[PDB]
RNA sequence: AGUCGUAAAGUGUACUGGAAAGUGCACUU
RNA sequence: AAAAUAGACUACGAAAGUGGCUUUAACAUAUCUGAACACACAAUAGCUAAGACCCAAACUGGGAUUAGAUACCCCACUAUGCUUAGCAACAGUUAAAUCAACAAAACUGCUCGCCAGAACACUACGAGCCACAGCUUAAAACUCAAA
């Protein structure tokens, strides 16, 4: 039996959440088993709990987004620090959102950049033209380039991971799918303001899933975004929602969305 | 429409939750549905009618309502 | 006296890296007139010793040095700016003297030589601050001057050494409020005992290069030869606080606060008899010779009473 | 003026002594 | 203490406002317009007296943080949030070219109030408070061909 402690380190939007997502293979700590191979994947929130993190990890990822043009050309000082402090740990570069560069040959700059021109312990000699504060981290063991939005070549990356391993309510569930489709459909901060309340949750006589969830609102301008023009928007909101709760629970399930002012 | 006659007021209640149902669940008319919510909350705080649940001996009755 | 360009927006973004203009997180004075009025204003600086807290990318150092200063001392916080510091010295050799560290701990009572320590009485001693710095360290900055001025230390060693800072509109103009104005307050009073205090000019926002939403109010102070009130700075300035922590109603209101609860009616009535304070002043209302007043009364009751004057009622309202 | 230089968000009100504006209370989309 | 469901209801009240249950009182007026000055209410500021203080909280202290730290996080506690007592209408029309535009389709009749350039301009001769140096309080002239 094999197992190995990995720890997602990065930016706050970097996509570590969507990373873990990605290698569990379903939305969610997280184990991953495959034969005898155990991977406990730790997402941490973005730069005290990163640190102690770090203290039971076997192993670091460190994501950067290259479509952030601020943040892509280097690696923060909090995060350096981190490493510094657990420099005995291998940490691996994974440079995340790929899909979304014009010009993508500029990774192979960043790369120099985040890398210190130095990858595994070896010196990254390069083509060299007619003849204080680090900006990176030359102890990476690897370089990763992937996007988690679109699955590509994460599979690399889990087989990686597989690899280093050492030897050794459905309330809620409703809840937490009307907020994404909340968050995807309402602009600015509208999805964070809306309260959820569950009216009913029964069996109906077909064996269905009968659901009236109650979408409270502060303001009136918040329910006429919810609502929609000719009622459109929260329409969608619940067969989309519903169409995920079909997956979910394996049942016919009708959900009703109704709107409320705060009072 | 009585306070006492539990068993009709109970034909308007949720079984799991006690709520009472709104005119397009039961179809009644706004003033039979004005008498049904008043009959339910005298019943309740009169100690005939349980507030927060069905009361389980009318789980069996018709049902006439939409839902 | 030839020195290089004023550096231009761009160049500063180039310098501190950030490799954009909405990322400052600073507002830069990038026109050399505003600052030659500035130091118009400041006085006559001929053969002058000019302490500049705040030299940023240096058009007050630039202003200060075309006129025609004997010593100009520089205390430069960030080493982006030392570089462009040490430019501007070499084009103009011996009179930029630069130095690295903070205005609020930096030591001035030792910078300039002893030959220009004139007598308290006698005039300003030729010796001159000019300050533009973030209004975040400029209050602090003036709050300890101020206490200097109250004890005769630190860049009042030399006298009575004229001050030129910036400040926001409105603090300026509450640092330079008359009695009863709407921005008579507490940093009013505590300026005005200690300095002849004048709002000279506003600048207004869009003068700075990363415009701020607020107008900037550059303010003269001179030491007093004789302060208006003569006691301890931080006795003063517990009086004061506690006048003006209620700010829209009587002063007795605020006042009963400096005694404790058991003797707070009694002691309250003593002070204000014992001082001719009528309590239906409110504190916009109060001149310099009341707080006098108040000061000399309170000063005995904490002389015949030791535990009073570390009273802090919020402290005793906890229990 | 050049015989100068350069490329969630708001509205009020109150206080503000770490005020290039902040916080508190009430409102608007 | 304040009232999930009903309420997808739109009722009661002159307005502000009123949606837990029971009971008792109880919801003016048989034409309309007509109040600064009459009587009732109602709301909005700002101060004054006392009182309560769970909770929150401008100010005020304390703790942690870059390399002008977080203005922004945490703790404590004030004012305050609380409780008293005080300081266009009405009736009828849709026929006409409706129709400066923009709003909100234009109309009549009948009555009350209000309006005759910028200008609800600016200004402190002065007055009150203060008590030598500051604060609060104005109309008119005057000017212009605009606004
Ligand atoms: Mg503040
Ligand atoms: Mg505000
Ligand atoms: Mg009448
Ligand atoms: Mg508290
Ligand atoms: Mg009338």
């Amino acid at each position: 039996s094999r197992v190995l402690r990995v720890v997602l380190l990065g930016a706050p939007n970097a996509g570590k959440s969507t990373l873990s997502n990605q290698l569990l293979g379903r939305k969610v700590l997280g184990v991953i088993t495959e034969k005898e191979t155990q991977v406990i994947l730790l997402d941490t929130p973005g730069i005290e709990d990163p640190w102690k993190s770090m203290e039971s990890a076997d192993l670091v990822v460190v994501l950067v987004d290259v479509s952030d043009k601020w943040t892509r050309n280097q690696l923060s000082p909090q995060l350096l620090r981190c490493l510094t402090k657990y420099s005995q740990i291998p940490s691996v570069l994974v440079m995340n959102k790929v899909d979304c560069l014009k010009q993508k040959s500029v990774l192979l700059e960043l790369t120099a950049a985040l890398t210190e021109g130095v990858v595994n312990g070896k010196k990254l000699k390069m083509r060299q033209a007619f003849h204080p504060q680090r900006i990176g981290w030359p102890h990476f063991k690897e370089i990763f380039m992937l996007s988690a939005l679109s699955q590509e070549d994460v599979k690399t990356l889990k087989q990686y991971l597989l690899t280093q391993a050492q030897p050794g309510t459905p309330e809620e569930i409703c809840a937490n799918i009307i907020r994404e489709k909340l968050l995807e459909h309402l602009p600015q901060e509208v999805p964070y303001n809306v309260q959820q309340k569950t009216a009913v949750w029964e069996e109906g006589p077909g064996g269905e899933l009968v659901i009236q969830q109650k979408l409270l609102v502060p303001k009136e301008s918040y329910v006429k975004l919810l609502i929609g023009p000719k009622g459109h928007v929260i329409s969608q909101i619940a067969q989309e929602a519903g169409h995920d709760l079909m997956d979910i629970f394996l049942c016919d399930v009708d959900i009703r969305l109704s709107v409320k002012l705060l009072k | 429409v009585d306070y006492k006659n539990v068993q009709l007021l109970s034909q308007f209640v949720s079984p799991f939750t006690g709520c009472i149902y709104g005119r397009h669940i039961t179809g009644l008319c706004g003033k039979k549905q004005k008498e049904i919510t008043k009959a339910i909350k005298r019943a309740q705080i009169m100690g005939f009618m349980p507030v927060t649940y069905k009361d389980p001996a009318y789980l069996k009755d018709p049902k006439v309502c939409n839902i | 006296c030839r020195l290089p360009p004023l550096p231009t927006i761009r160049e500063i973004i180039k310098l501190l890296r950030l490799q954009a203009a909405k990322q400052l997180s600073q507002n830069f004075l990038l026109d050399l007139r505003l600052t030659d009025k500035i130091v118009r204003k400041a006085g006559n600086l001929t053969n002058a010793y000019v302490y500049e807290v705040g030299p940023g990318p240096g058009g007050i150092t630039r202003s200060i040095l075309n006129a025609d200063v004997a010593e100009l001392l520089v205390v430069e916080k960030d080493t982006r700016f030392i570089p462009g510091l040490q430019m501007l010295s070499d084009a103009a050799p011996g009179k930029l003297r630069i130095v690295h560290g903070d205005v609020l701990t930096f030591k001035v009572e030792k910078a300039f030589s002893e030959s220009l320590k004139r007598p308290w009485e006698d005039d300003p001693p030729n010796v001159h601050i000019i300050g533009n710095l973030p209004f975040s360290v400029s209050t602090p900055l003036i709050i300890k001057w101020l206490e200097n001025i109250s004890c005769r230390d630190g860049p009042f060693v030399y006298g009575r050494t004229q001050m030129t800072l910036t400040f926001q509109k409105e603090v300026a103009e509450r640092l330079a409020a008359n009695t009863g104005s709407k921005q008579r307050s507490r940093l009013s009073v505590m300026a005005q005992y200690l300095c002849n205090v004048r709002h000279i000019f506003t600048i207004p926002g869009q003068a700075f290069v990363p415009k701020p939403e607020v107008d900037v109010g550059v303010v003269h102070f001179t030491p007093l030869i004789q302060p208006k009130i003569e006691q301890p700075f931080k006795l003063v300035e517990k009086v004061v606080q506690n006048v003006f922590q209620f700010r829209r109603k009587y002063c007795h209101r605020g006042l009963r606060m400096l005694f404790p609860e058991a003797q707070r009616l009694e002691s309250t009535g003593r002070l204000l008899e014992l001082a001719d304070i009528d309590p239906t002043l409110r504190p916009r209302q109060l001149s310099i010779s009341h707080f006098k007043s108040l000061c000399d009364v309170y000063r005995k009751m904490c002389d015949e009473d030791p535990q009073l004057f570390a009273y802090n009622f919020r402290e005793e309202l906890k229990r």
